């Protein structure tokens, strides 16, 4: 949106949100992040955010329900998966 | 030769580029041996 | 003490525009002497050659860059090339090479002006260029450039004599300037018999118009012979600044020997002179 | 016992070398005169092992407007002298808002009061971005870019603004040129030449002895704050915990 079609009104919100993500980590009490995201999502120029908002509300219902699975050893994805899953390189150091 | 040699040392390595080959190199033996007669850069026009 | 760190240590190596001028400044660094040789547009692509003017303007407008003349000289070289219709030739020449880059890449707009050297010998892409003119792997590609500075190095020096004879005075009065007065419409009474300035002026016109409308780059080593003549001319003018008339007897000897030798090579470059070498 | 030593005849040797090319009261004097100058990297060559005290004194004495010159000359120092990186970092935590309030609600002054800020910002991203990435509010930069695209004659501010953004948002090279030629109808070859000119000069040395010649004494109790005295050469004064 900097290469074509300036549109200050929402590019400014986009930068405001990027700085809020970049400078700071999010914790529970996410509702600020949700409201700021939707305040940014006045503009729809990709359908991918329509998936991501669904990826927000799933966490919201999951954020309330953490109390009833307080102890749950759940598997999380490693690094090499996330690269091969996302698309970007690995540089393994020594195999000592 | 040397103005190309330093450009050999930037965009390529120490081994000679393709272009250092093509520039000629005058053999340093082709003088005419003019000092069988001793003259100079004197203006010899006054003589004639 | 000049043992400095070059600019690549301090330049971002993920941009194109600076990293070439890095090589420029570094080539100026490593030479102990001033390269009056152009070997700098040897490195700049034919694309953003127009940045040279802003480069020299930046050199002057700021305080650094202890050298500031050579950035002007290379700019004079480029604007001497655009004075010829020469870069249209070489930009039209590489266009097959831009087609290989067009096809190797999934998306590539066939641009107007190619990001490639002004040399035609620094690279692997020659055999795409050398679908004709196997002279490219013979020295005439080099001497095309080098000879082209010499002419430009001569015109700038000769022309000041034409301004000097135009501004002629009995003090700072020299024999080459007496010959320039002979050509110049404002002529001084003393020694009119030296009409050589025109004779050492029309040769550059022959070369300039010839190179403008040759369009071959496939002759019989013609550019090698547009070089040795230029040495002879630089010798002729240097021995023309003071009294030596007999030394000019071996300068109509030499051009005719030059003519008879290139004619022995059957290089068809022969029409546009040879009443000037006989006058 | 041990503290800073500093010769002065060799300082004059360095003066004649450099300019051939082109108590606390004393510290306040030299801080002021080095500030209100424009040339910096000759003073750094003469006064190397002292300099961080002078940086601290620039940090403390603010004078309510000097801040601009502080970050300006600080940014010019950094690549030559990569050791004042802590104190400058600590400075912006206090001072960032006073620059924001210039850039927000633009000056109605000479543009230079903004020009220097962005310029310093650029260098402090070009030195390292993974530290200075929280002292920026890119929205206000885009606001300035809007206001100076609608208004005319200001075609240098915008250049530095978009250049800062191009290192904040880690852009490539073709987006950069196209972005420029969408907002506009140069820099980076110069700063490298500044650092290269600095590397022309030789290695400075510390005498470590009471030479029989003019010398200047700086002692332990005169090491200002957020900079610590030591037998060798002065070292930064960072961190909170400090109870004796």
């Amino acid at each position: 949106n900097m290469k074509l079609s300036p549109n200050a009104t929402a590019i400014m919100e986009g930068l405001n949100l990027l700085k809020y993500l970049l400078n700071n980590i999010v914790t529970p009490e996410k509702f600020q992040d949700f409201r700021n995201r939707f305040n940014r999502f006045f503009s729809h120029l990709e359908g991918h955010p329509l998936l991501k908002t669904m990826s927000m509300n799933i966490e919201k219902m999951t954020e309330i329900i953490t109390k009833e699975a307080s102890v749950k050893f759940e598997w999380f994805d490693g690094m090499l998966v996330k690269a091969v899953e996302k698309g970007h390189w690995l540089i393994l150091d020594n195999a000592n | 030769m040397k103005s190309w040699r330093n450009v050999r040392k930037v965009i390529s390595g120490d081994e000679e580029i393709f272009t250092e080959k093509l520039i000629n190199t005058i053999s340093d033996d082709d003088a005419p041996q003019s000092p069988r007669v001793y003259r100079t850069g004197m203006s010899i026009d006054s003589l004639f | 003490p000049d043992m400095s760190i070059p600019l690549k240590h301090y330049v971002p190596s993920y941009l194109s525009r600076p990293c070439i001028f890095a090589q420029v400044h570094d080539i100026l660094l490593l030479s102990d002497e001033e390269p009056i040789e152009e070997s700098l547009a040897a490195v700049i692509p034919i694309s953003h050659l127009g940045e040279v003017g802003k480069w020299a303007n930046n050199v002057l407008n700021c305080t650094e860059y202890s050298e500031k003349k050579i950035a002007e000289r290379l700019y004079v070289f480029i604007t001497f090339l655009t004075d010829m219709g020469v870069l249209e030739k070489i930009n039209n020449l590489y266009k097959p090479a831009n087609l290989k880059f067009q096809k190797a890449l999934g998306l590539h707009d066939k641009q107007l002006t190619e990001e490639t050297v002004s040399l035609t010998l620094n690279e692997y892409v020659l055999p795409t260029v050398s679908k004709y003119s196997d002279k490219i792997k013979s020295p005439e590609s080099l001497y095309l450039l080098s000879s082209l500075r010499l002419l430009l190095n001569s015109l700038n020096a000769l022309k000041l004599i034409n301004e000097k004879s135009t501004h002629g005075k009995i003090d700072e009065l020299t024999y080459i300037e007496l010959s320039a007065a002979a050509f110049n419409g404002r002529h001084l009474k003393n020694i009119p018999r030296i009409p050589i300035f025109c004779i050492l002026y029309n040769i550059l016109t022959v070369m300039s118009e010839n190179l403008k409308t040759e369009s071959l780059f496939c002759g019989s080593n013609q550019y090698q012979y547009y070089w040795d003549l230029l040495v002879i001319v630089i010798a002729a003018l240097e021995t023309a600044v003071t009294k030596d008339e007999a030394r000019l007897r071996v300068y109509k000897e030499l051009i005719d020997s030059w003519i008879a030798s290139v004619k022995s090579k059957s290089d068809i470059e022969i029409t546009p002179f040879l009443n000037i070498n006989l006058e | 016992q041990d503290r800073i030593l500093l010769d002065l005849d060799v300082v004059n040797q360095r003066l004649i070398l450099f300019n051939s090319a082109f108590t606390s009261e004393n510290l306040d004097n030299l801080a002021g005169t080095i500030l209100h100058s424009r040339s910096i990297t000759g003073h750094v060559f003469l006064y190397k092992h002292i300099f961080l005290e002078i940086v601290a004194r620039w940090i403390k004495d603010s004078k309510k407007k000097d801040y601009v010159l502080v970050i300006e000359k600080l940014a010019s120092i950094i690549t030559i002298f990569p050791v004042a990186m802590p104190l400058i970092e600590d400075y912006l935590d206090k001072e960032n808002d006073h620059f924001i309030t210039i850039l927000q609600n633009p000056s109605t002054q000479k543009d230079s009061d903004m020009f220097k800020i962005l310029l310093a910002y650029y260098r402090l991203l070009y030195h390292n971005k993974e530290v200075f990435a929280r002292f920026i509010q890119p929205d206000i930069l885009y606001q300035l870019v809007d206001l100076l695209t609608k208004e005319q004659e200001n075609q240098v501010v915008i250049f530095l603004a978009l250049k800062v953004l191009s290192l904040y948002l880690d852009m490539g090279e073709k987006t950069l040129n196209d972005m420029l030629d969408t907002y506009i109808k140069f820099l980076e070859l110069n700063e490298a030449k500044r650092c290269a000119n600095f590397s022309k000069l030789p290695s400075v040395p510390e005498c470590f002895t009471i030479e029989k010649k003019s010398s200047y004494f700086i002692i332990e109790p005169q090491d200002l704050t957020k900079v610590a005295s030591i037998c060798g050469v002065i070292v930064p004064k960072v961190h909170t915990h400090d109870k004796v």
